[PDB]
RNA sequence: UUCAUAAUAACUUUUCGAAUCGCAUGGCCUUGUGCUGGCGAUGGUUCAUUCAAAUUUCUGCCCUAUCAACUUUCGAUGGUAGGAUAGUGGCCUACCAUGGUUUCAACGGGUAACGGGGAAUAAGGGUUCGAUUCCGGAGAGGGAGCCUGAGAAACGGCUACCA
RNA sequence: GAAACUGCGAAUGGCUCAUUAAAUCAGUUAUCGUUUAUUUGAUAGUUCCUUUACUACAUGGAUAUCUGUGGUAAUUCUAGAG
């Protein structure tokens, strides 16, 4: 079934369709919040290491956290909790949800991948995602910049530049704090 | 939904009301408390108005005041031994107010040491004269002394438990402590 | 209903704005301010109805945001704003200072008054108690809390705010003999001096007051607002002077007074 | 009034006591980013006031006796203490007392009964109607249960059963 | 200036008369028997705890929006990553 691998360190991610009974046969009786050897998993995933966390089931209910039950049941959900948004302030919403042990009643296994292993993947051992968009707050830039505070933080800030195709503009975030 | 309202109830005359009005929430009535004693946990109930509620279950320790010099302090709570509703709830030990409890005593008993020294259950100058100026007038009475030589006090605890959350009450003292001993003289 | 009421449907609305049965199927419910609403009146009513400065909603709006209000000296940019009875409203343009005193036929009449009295206003004492730290302090019918007043000043008295600090300039001590203004009921708008004042034990003080015209009626002491000394109004008296001329002087009033 | 308030002793799994925004950015010279400094906007503890909300006193309801006794072990009337309540209150619990209403119609039954301001009718007295333009109450298919809030037992909010 | 977080209202309004015969309601009282966002008027030095060593020229971490990967036939369904 669907696999959706995500490296954090590169910020990459990617998806792998997998069809053998076998290689997804170690995924079975395993929880959300286990580490899963990728020796078994894929010859080519040699040295890797994947953490599992959450999925989807064939019907589309996605599996919660510490249900610790290998099908579906009937629970309800309300602000804090996974699985469910809610729209009015402590609407309760009484929702199916997948259970948080592996089997093969799932869809998509979403997989971190935690140590580098030996074999490449194509873009996500390779590429690194470039972050969006840097910090706000003065002294959150002042550690992400380790800035010996006393350094007058208000120019280090990152400033981005757009081409509207005639002028060239600067965006820089407002410093709160 | 532990409704408070009088509709319920039969009119004066004895009719059985017909059912009017599905009961309301400000007609709302919640659960006992019934604390009980050790590791103190307070749960908060948010109630009308905001004005945070405090359910004082399992509550061990608590201030008590003596009104004869007029005292307070900080001491735990031993077992109940009394409480004028239903015995029930001194089988199981669960604390209400008015309730009858004992007393650890200690605090009282060198507070008294430290205030007067007359050594019951058998120096700087200024303390001396502060002492001799009060020239014993600590004829505080017979009973309490018997029960500090026993070093458990009986006292009535006077806080609501269910709704401050605090476990707050006096020393039985004064014909107070007789009554009640002839009720559990009444239970020995 | 669950919860406060926010509509105000127009037949509802006190007879006293007196606004057109038709026309509209509401009417402006005061927003909560320094006055009862059955007692109150709402800026909208003021200006649109009474002033006709403005012609509808929007043209009361854009005056009241623009800052050209000002009740008892304060700028109280909303609509519905509760200016009750006694309060002075400040128009900058046209440089007009309005009182609202009853009309006795019982109406919140318009009140051109001058700038120099407007800088205080007057109001009845309806509460005389002592807050935290033992401070004394005095509740008027407008709300207003003040601190620290004079130490002989009771409850049902009547004082002076000078409007600019808000403290106590001058206060009247309730009793007999004493002009008087009436502010509830049939007798809305009457003025006149107060000749007994029976104390009822246990609720509803009653007085008895005799106006200039020598006729006499009988008011409850909460519905009573002592105004000054006789002869010696202690604000300017709105045109009438609230005698209730009676329907056949009024009528002779009409005939009398008359050119065309 | 044990009220407002003050005071002493203590208590707290210690609430609040501005690490928040806009405009104008003046004055002092300690001439520096230095010292101060106006008009507001949001907050914020408490006490008032207002919009209220809950209860609450007296009196007033249509037909029916082919409804004369009704209510209490399961609260019926009262007492006390406790619990719960925002708060009084058998509102609930524990133990007691055996009480409360009734020929001045209680209780039960019926209402093709929501109550009222009012409408028709009109010598005077009245008879009938009032689902509906205003004020109250109740309800969102019938039932129960509840989160959020100051305010809902909400339903153009949720939970479950029944249809 | 979209979106989203925050705040507020969504308990007002509108409709119907099904239940309800001391029940609702009307007139008249009471709350010295209570809660009250808001509006309006006032309202606090002590947060030090042995004060002869602290961020007050400003303390910390998440988190939506967003960037990308999905699942379900579909619902104002949303799990994983930055
Ligand atoms: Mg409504
Ligand atoms: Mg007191
Ligand atoms: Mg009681
Ligand atoms: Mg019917
Ligand atoms: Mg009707
Ligand atoms: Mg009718
Ligand atoms: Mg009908
Ligand atoms: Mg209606
Ligand atoms: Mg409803
Ligand atoms: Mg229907
Ligand atoms: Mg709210
Ligand atoms: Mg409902
Ligand atoms: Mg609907
Ligand atoms: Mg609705
Ligand atoms: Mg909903
Ligand atoms: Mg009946």
């Amino acid at each position: 079934m669907k696999l959706n691998i995500s490296y954090p360190i590169n910020g990459t991610q990617k998806c792998i369709e997998i069809d053998d009974e076998h290689r997804v046969r170690v995924f079975y009786d395993k929880r959300i919040g286990q580490e899963v050897d990728g020796e078994s998993v894929g010859d080519e995933f040699k040295g890797y290491v994947f953490k599992i966390a959450g999925g989807n089931d064939k019907q589309g209910f996605p599996m919660k956290q510490g249900v610790l039950l290998p099908t579906r049941v009937k629970l309800l959900l309300a602000k804090g909790h996974s699985c469910y948004r809610p729209r009015r302030n402590g609407e309760r919403k009484r929702k199916s949800v997948r259970g948080a042990i592996v089997g093969p009643d799932l869809a998509v296994l979403a997989l971190i991948i935690t140590k580098k292993g030996e074999q490449e993947i194509e873009g996500i051992t390779n590429d690194t995602v470039p972050k969006r968009l840097g910090p706000k707050r003065a002294n959150n830039i002042r550690k992400f910049f380790g800035l010996t505070k006393e350094d007058d933080v208000r120019d280090y800030v990152i400033r981005r530049e757009v081409t509207k195709g005639d002028k060239s503009y600067t965006k820089a975030p407002k410093i709160q704090r | 939904g532990i409704s408070r309202d009088s509709r319920h109830k039969r009119a004066a005359t004895g009719a059985k009301r017909a059912q009017f009005r599905k009961k309301r929430k400000f007609e709302l009535g919640r659960q006992a408390a019934n604390t009980k004693i050790g590791t103190k946990r307070i749960h908060p109930v948010r109630t009308r108005g905001g004005n945070q509620k405090f359910r004082a279950l399992r509550i061990e320790t608590g201030n008590f005041s003596w009104a004869s010099e007029g005292v307070a302090r900080k001491t735990r709570i031993t077992g109940v031994v009394y409480h004028p509703s239903n015995n029930e709830l001194v089988r199981t030990n669960t604390l209400t107010k008015a309730a009858i409890v004992q007393i650890d005593a200690t605090p009282f008993r060198q507070w008294y040491e430290s205030h007067y020294g007359q050594s019951l259950g058998k120096t700087s100058k200024n303390t001396e004269r502060k002492w001799a100026a009060r020239a014993a007038e600590a004829k505080i009475e017979h009973a309490v002394d018997s029960q500090f030589g026993a070093g458990r006090l009986y006292a009535a605890i006077s806080s609501r438990p269910g709704q401050s959350g605090r476990c707050d009450g006096y020393i039985l003292e004064g014909e107070e402590l007789a009554f009640y001993l002839r009720r559990l003289t009444a239970k020995k | 209903a669950r919860g406060p009421k926010k509509h105000l449907k127009r037949l509802a609305a006190p007879h006293h704005w007196m606004l057109d049965k038709l026309s509209g199927c509401y009417a402006p419910r005061p927003s909560a301010g320094p006055h009862k609403l059955r007692e109150s009146l709402p800026l909208i009513v003021f200006l649109r109805n009474r002033l006709k400065y403005a012609l509808n909603g929007r043209e009361v709006k854009a005056i009241l945001m623009q800052r050209h209000v000002k009740v008892d000296g304060k700028v109280r940019t909303d609509t519905t704003f509760p200016a009750g009875f006694m309060d002075v409203i400040t128009l900058e343009a046209t440089n007009e200072n309005f009182r609202l005193v009853y009309d006795v036929k019982g109406r919140f009449a318009v009140h051109r008054i001058t700038d120099e009295e407007a800088s205080y206003k007057l109001a009845k004492v309806k509460k005389v108690q002592l807050g935290k730290k033992g401070i004394p302090y005095v509740v008027t019918h407008d709300g207003r809390t003040i601190r620290y007043p004079d130490p002989n000043i009771k409850v049902n008295d009547t004082v002076k705010v000078d409007l600019a600090t808000g403290t106590i300039t001058d206060f009247i001590k309730f009793d007999t003999g004493k002009l008087v203004y009436v502010t509830g009921g049939r007798n809305l708008g009457r003025v006149g001096t107060i000749v007994h004042r029976e104390r009822h034990e246990g609720g509803f003080d009653l007085v008895h007051i005799k106006d200039s015209l020598e006729n006499t009626f009988v008011t409850r002491l909460n519905n009573v607002f002592v105004i000054g000394e006789p002869g010696r109004p202690w604000i300017s008296l709105p045109k009438g002077k609230g005698i209730k001329l009676t329907i056949s002087e009024e009528r002779d009033r009409r005939r009398a007074q008359h050119g065309l």
